């Protein structure tokens, strides 16, 4: 008999757990505030890490990686990129971004944005916080800055890879698992956020086309839903049209990427995090989002530390959390890919 | 040397004080002469916590034998252990208290208080350093309720700096001598609430229970009873007789299991309770010991909340499985455990077990369901209070109505104290 | 790594290696605060003696 | 030469004080009579060794120490004890009725009776000194004496010898082996009026030695005995430049110098490796490199805690053994880059190393195995604000029912210093995470 709490009542995904291991019937749900518990749902801010691990007799077990904040925010990412010789300045998966506040990179920021104004190529950005839905999308750097007075500026993607019909945009979703022993589990499930409307490069003031978020589509655009229910469009459909249109799969087009870039990210963290050796456990469920070029070139835009799943999938993805993220230290009475390393 | 002076007072005071001195002498070594026949130095570490070392190594109880009537007490003399107390510690009247907290507590037990001090002054004066007193008696009666809270009310005032702990055995109707117990006890908790810092609330209903369902006694009688009270009591004081770590005196007993003033009143329990040469496993003892079947108080513990848990394991054990054990029962049934008192369950070993036994555990839980057995009290009181029923025995000797009434509120009020916590 | 203010003895040896640069109350008063404490003692304790007298 | 007073207060004052001072005879060569053969000068001297040891007309070498006690019983043990011929009956206080777990009982009620008693007791040993550097402390949080009466101690002391420097040893209250309820209590009230007076302060939770001891030598159920032994070996180390000739930690001062830029902040976090279990034969012997390393794990630590997330503002590495400098540096440079060291802006990221050649001593029977070569880090990392953390939060859960406070307040100690004592550690906690996190 196992015990457990809750402390993130937000929390779609642990919702779902929570279900799930009183449904085996094996594990009893505790007072929020109750510490002989074996796992712990914690809250999203000021999880005290400092209070877990002192109970006499109970292995305890959280679902958060204390630190991994560094790799789950805008200003946190980009610094960790550029500062770390494992990913490098010359990160080539990783859009040319800077980090600007209303240290400070405005004037570099604004030293590769001269170099490409006179190299006529494309000088097209976008600057973004963690504190967003607000966005702007500006070809002028005096635009931008004006606009942000943390905030971090990035290159836009100006020539992505759109989906036929409709030539529209898209970003792809993957859920990552990692355990107490430090096992990366890539979720086989994802999820294509496309939008359904026509990508405009004229104009970047009508976001609709830009913005592939869920909330963004279902309120600002009109044909929300039309090609795929819910501008949904899982990997069983992408595969088959990548084949169909580029012939290729979407294994060799994007999943390699995919799965190199959520190794690096993870192994180079793992110092940091790690609780190999600490008096508690810890595991933690990461969402993932890249953009994919025209020319099949995957990027990394961000990652979630508090990521929802996907309507269709939360029944098979939560019921992964349990087997190899819970029952592996509880053991009671696959649909991940293992990446090595 | 933190010596504690013992008093026994009236028939069920008496009869179960002198089961407690014959079955802690026997732990001790000390025969019914005073003489010490033991094989273990543990056995003597701590024997001046209870005992006085006489003249040719004769070790004497400290207690002091208190009754209004000799019948009793002349039992106690003429009983196996009767030679080993102090003769000069026999205090007692003739006339009786009727099971009458008047009698005892205002009118015949007036009149002999004061003799019951000199002898406890002179035994608390030859203290190099006085814990406190230990007060053993019945709340339905009259000698031991009603003298019994007077002399706790006039060694407070004496010795306001020591410790006051109690073993009261609560009245009930399936083992009554008279209607009036219900008085009596509602009287005598008000004094306890007030003045006294720990008291084992022994409720001669779980007594009988246990003999009858557990123990497989058809027709108990006190003996019976007296043996439950007897082994509960040298349990409870196991971790004062001999040398530890938790709870090794009084006073720190009370700082570990009294969070609030007035509520310091204890649930007992013990196990093994076999109806017999089986081994007992540690995690059995653990489960038993829990159990409210072998508790004392008749109360469930499952209706309320512990605030603080005392636990004694006895014999040659694993320490380390005790850990696990009592972890487990904590980490099991968390909800049962107030969470605003973090580690409330401190655990004791010790490695002589009772006589008869190669293992037992002592249970002492300050439980907020003790509130089911003041109630109970409580319902009884009122039912014969609304009619005014066997008052005249209690006007008759100075009493007024009204003193009945405040004890009603105090009582009541004492269980609004208990259901505030358990919330 | 810079190795610093090496000293050395029969019995051993100290250093300091640098791997990167920067970027009372009065007795009187202590006095009261007892004594103070021992009166809301006495006052405690005169209440329950009034308390017993009654 | 200067010396140097330790004093021990409460039960586990003075048991870890009676392991350390048996450590110390054994690694000085000092017998138990208290003669020291290797002491060439007879009846004197100022070497290395007498700052915490006088010596008679006789040769006999007296530890400049003072047990002090509400209760006799465990100070009895030491003056029947193995080395019962070290001390003589003035530097043995002891009460007769204890602080029954109650920082009021040990502070006011029955501190203010002995108090001047142990201060004559100290200006004895004070008066036999050319060059007082200050005092050690040893005492647990717990405890109503270790916790009452230590901080009562630490505000005369600041008032008779206010020049001189004041480190503690202190004991962090553990479930596993406690023996009150209100240890938090306790804890903090003492760390409330005990923080303005220490320089610097050696926490130890008895969670971590009690790991350690079941973890690393295979101890089920270790006893204070356990503990204390792996106890004196940290202090041992943490004195050791105290006692030997050597340049670094060489006076009192130097701690507070080399540990402690910022006042409040004066907890430094003890790591100790390797710790090898004597009931095994053999055993590899660890390198320079891999106790080094050692010295970054939890699992090694006096207190667990995670220093990746903090912040560092000063570290020192004690070695004992076999160890050149060479191989120091070598393996700072491989766990600099694989080990998550954050030093404050404002601090050097560097290293004071102090090496002995003398081997660590081990107790002759005890559970410790001889080693080549030891080494204690001494790192002042915010991440041991996680002990004040969890200190804090227990005292919050109890103190909101007001559950045991009535045990304060009977005791003539007033409530309001409750949400004093809860309110300076409130702060305490806020100047941890200022410096620490971003
Ligand atoms: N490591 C270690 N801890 C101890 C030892 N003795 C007691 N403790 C801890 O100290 C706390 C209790 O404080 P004590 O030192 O025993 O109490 P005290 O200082 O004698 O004060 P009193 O209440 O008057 O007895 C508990 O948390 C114990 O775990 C010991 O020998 N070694
Ligand atoms: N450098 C870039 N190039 C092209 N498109 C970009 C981009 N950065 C962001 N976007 C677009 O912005 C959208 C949302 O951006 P972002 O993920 O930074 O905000 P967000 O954190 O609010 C969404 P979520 O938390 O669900 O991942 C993406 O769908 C992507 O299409
Ligand atoms: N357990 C136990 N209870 C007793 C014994 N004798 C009396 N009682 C209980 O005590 C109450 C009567 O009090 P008693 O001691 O006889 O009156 P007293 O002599 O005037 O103090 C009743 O509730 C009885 O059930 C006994 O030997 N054992
Ligand atoms: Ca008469
Ligand atoms: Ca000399
Ligand atoms: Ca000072
Ligand atoms: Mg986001
Ligand atoms: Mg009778
Ligand atoms: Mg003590």
């Amino acid at each position: 008999m196992y015990t457990f709490v809750v402390r993130d009542e937000n929390s779609s995904v642990y919702a779902e757990v929570s279900r799930l291991l009183l449904a085996t019937g094996q594990w009893k749900r505790l007072r929020k505030d109750n510490p002989r518990f074996n796992l712990m749902l914690g809250e999203r801010n000021r999880l005290p890490f400092g209070r877990l691990g002192h109970e006499p007799g109970l292995v305890q077990l959280v679902n958060y990686y204390r630190g991994a904040d560094k790799l789950c925010r805008k200003a946190s990412l980009v610094k960790l990129i550029k500062t770390s010789p494992e990913l490098s300045e010359s990160c080539t998966w990783f859009p040319e971004s800077y980090v600007i506040y209303p240290t400070d990179e405005r004037e570099v920021f604004l030293a590769a944005y001269n170099r490409r104004r006179e190299g006529r190529e494309g000088n097209v950005w976008i600057a973004k916080s963690s504190a967003g839905a607000g966005i702007l999308i500006s070809s002028e750097a005096s635009e931008l800055l004006d606009f942000i007075d943390v905030h971090v500026i990035q290159k836009y993607l100006e020539k992505p890879l759109l989906l036929e019909p409709g030539h529209r945009k898209f970003d792809i979703r993957s859920w990552v698992l990692v355990d107490h022993l430090y096992n990366i589990y890539l979720y086989r499930e994802g999820v294509l956020r496309t939008s359904s409307e026509p990508y405009n490069s004229a104009n970047f003031q009508d976001k609709t086309c830009h913005l592939t978020n869920h909330c963004i589509q279902k309120e600002y655009s009109k044909n929300y839903g039309r090609y795929e229910e819910g501008n949904e469009m899982f990997f069983e459909e992408f595969n088959q049209y990548l084949m169909d249109a580029l012939n290729t799969t979407l294994e060799n087009s994007i999943l390699l990427q995919i799965k190199h870039i959520i190794r690096s990210c993870l192994m180079c963290i793992e110092p940091a995090i790690s609780t190999k050796h600490l008096h508690y456990q810890s595991f933690q469920l990461f969402g993932f989002d890249f953009m994919v070029d025209e020319e099949l070139k995957v990027w990394l835009i961000e990652v979630n530390g508090a990521p929802a799943c996907a309507q269709k999938l939360y029944a098979e993805l939560c019921q992964g959390i349990v087997d190899v993220a819970i029952s592996s230290v509880f053991p009671l009475a696959s649909i991940f890919i293992k990446l090595h390393h | 040397m933190r010596e504690i002076v013992h008093i026994q007072a009236g028939q069920c005071g008496n009869q179960i004080g002198a089961k407690f001195w014959e079955v802690i002498s026997d732990e001790h070594g000390i025969d019914p002469t005073g003489s010490y026949h033991g094989d273990s130095d543990l056995q003597l570490e701590r024997i001046n916590v209870y005992y006085n070392e006489a003249t040719g190594n004769k070790y004497v109880p400290r207690a002091i034998l208190v009754d209004l009537e000799p019948g009793t007490m002349d039992s106690v003399r003429s009983g196996p252990f009767g030679q080993i107390f102090r003769p000069d510690n026999f205090v007692f009247g003739q006339s009786g208290a009727g099971n009458n907290w008047a009698k005892g507590h205002y009118t015949e037990g007036a009149e002999l208080v004061d003799s019951v001090l000199d002898v406890v002054r002179k035994e608390s004066e030859s203290c190099d350093c006085l814990q406190g007193f230990q007060l053993t008696h019945s709340l339905g009666g009259g000698t031991g309720s009603g003298m019994g809270t007077l002399l706790i009310s006039k060694i407070r005032e004496e010795y306001p700096d020591r410790i006051m702990n109690t073993f009261s055995v609560m009245p009930s109707p399936k083992v009554s001598d008279t209607v009036v117990e219900p008085y009596n006890a509602t009287l005598s908790v008000h004094q306890l609430v007030e003045n006294t810092d720990e008291t084992y609330c022994i409720d001669n209903e779980a007594l009988y229970d246990i003999c009858f369902r557990t123990l497989k006694l058809t027709t108990p009688t006190y003996g019976d009873l007296n043996h439950l009270v007897s082994a509960t009591m040298s349990g409870v004081t196991t971790c004062l007789r001999f040398p530890g770590q938790l709870n090794a005196d009084l006073r720190k007993l009370a700082v570990n299991m009294v969070p609030f003033p007035r509520l310091h009143f204890f649930m007992p329990g013990f196990a093994p309770l076999t109806s017999q040469y089986r081994a007992l496993t540690v995690p059995e003892l653990t489960q038993q010991m829990f159990d409210s079947k072998n508790m004392m108080a008749a109360c469930d513990p499952r209706h309320g909340r512990y605030l603080t848990v005392a636990a004694i394991f006895r014999g040659r054990m694993s320490m380390k499985e005790v850990d696990e054990q009592m972890l487990n029962v904590q980490n099991k049934n968390s909800s049962y455990f107030v969470e605003w008192i973090p580690n409330n369950v401190k655990t004791a070993v010790c490695d002589i077990p009772p006589r008869g036994l190669k293992m037992s555990a002592t249970f002492i839980g300050n439980s907020t369901a003790i509130q089911e057995l003041f109630k109970r009290i409580s319902e009884q009181f009122t039912a014969m209070f609304r009619r005014k029923a066997f008052l005249h025995w209690y006007t008759g000797e100075g009493m007024d109505e009204m003193e009945f009434t405040e004890a009603e509120s105090n009582m009541n009020d004492l269980v609004s104290e208990y259901q505030q916590y358990q919330d | 790594m810079e190795v610093i203010e090496l000293n050395k003895c029969t019995s051993g040896q100290s250093f300091e290696v640098i791997l990167k640069p920067p970027s009372d109350p009065s007795l009187e008063e202590i006095q009261k605060k007892l004594e103070a404490a021992e009166e809301r003692r006495k006052y405690q304790e005169a209440e329950l003696l009034k308390h017993l007298a009654e | 030469m200067r010396e140097c007073i330790s004093i021990h207060v409460g039960q586990a004052g003075v048991q870890i004080g009676n392991a350390c001072w048996e450590l110390y005879c054994l690694e000085h060569g000092i017998q138990p009579d208290g003669q020291m053969p290797s002491d060439k000068t007879i009846g004197g001297g100022d070497d290395s060794f007498n700052t915490f040891f006088s010596e008679t007309g006789a040769g006999k070498h007296v530890p400049r120490a003072v047990f002090v006690d509400l209760e006799p019983t465990v100070i009895d043990e030491v003056r029947t004890g193995t080395y019962r011929q070290l001390f003589h009956p003035e530097q043995l206080i002891t009460g007769k009725e204890d602080a029954a777990n109650n920082y009021a009982r040990g502070h006011y009620t029955i501190g203010k009776e002995i108090i001047d008693l142990v201060l004559d007791r100290i200006r004895k040993l004070a008066d036999q000194c050319t060059g007082l550097q200050g005092f050690l402390v040893f005492h647990s949080f717990g405890g109503g004496t270790g916790s009452g009466f230590t901080s009562l101690l630490m505000e005369r002391l600041s008032v008779d010898y206010g020049k001189k420097s004041k480190l503690e040893f202190s004991i962090y209250p553990a479930p596993q082996v406690s023996t009150a309820v209100v240890e938090p209590y306790n804890s903090i009230l003492t760390t409330h009026t005990t923080l303005e007076h220490s320089d610097c302060a050696f926490m130890v939770d008895n969670e971590a030695i009690y790991d350690i001891c079941r973890r690393n030598l295979d101890i089920e159920r270790p006893t204070y005995t356990n503990l204390n032994r792996l106890i004196s070996q940290i202090v041992s180390s943490i004195t050791a430049s105290l006692r030997f000739d050597g340049a670094l930690n060489v006076d009192l001062t130097e701690f507070q110098t080399n540990l402690v830029p910022y006042p409040r902040i004066h907890f430094p976090l003890a790591t100790y490796a390797p710790v090898i279990s004597a009931e095994k034969a053999y055993h590899e012997q660890l390198s320079v490199a891999e106790i080094t390393n050692a010295c970054f794990e939890p699992a090694n630590q006096m207190v667990k805690c995670d220093p990746r997330h903090g912040k560092y503002m000063a570290c020192c590495l004690l070695y004992r053994g076999d160890v050149v400098p060479k191989d120091v540096n070598a393996a700072i440079a491989t766990i600099k880059t694989k080990r998550s060291i954050q030093f404050v802006d404002w601090c050097p990221t560097g290293f004071k190393v102090g090496i002995n050649y003398q081997p660590p001593t081990v107790v002759p029977g005890g559970d410790l195995a001889k080693v080549q070569r030891a080494v204690c880090m001494l790192s002042n990392t915010t991440a041991i604000a996680e002990a004040w953390a969890r200190l804090d939060h227990k005292f919050d859960l109890m103190y909101a029912k007001r559950a045991f406070v009535h045990w304060y307040v009977g005791e003539g100690m007033e409530e309001g210093e409750f949400s004093e004592a809860r309110e300076d550690m409130a702060a305490l906690e806020k100047d941890y995470e200022e410096v620490g996190v971003d």
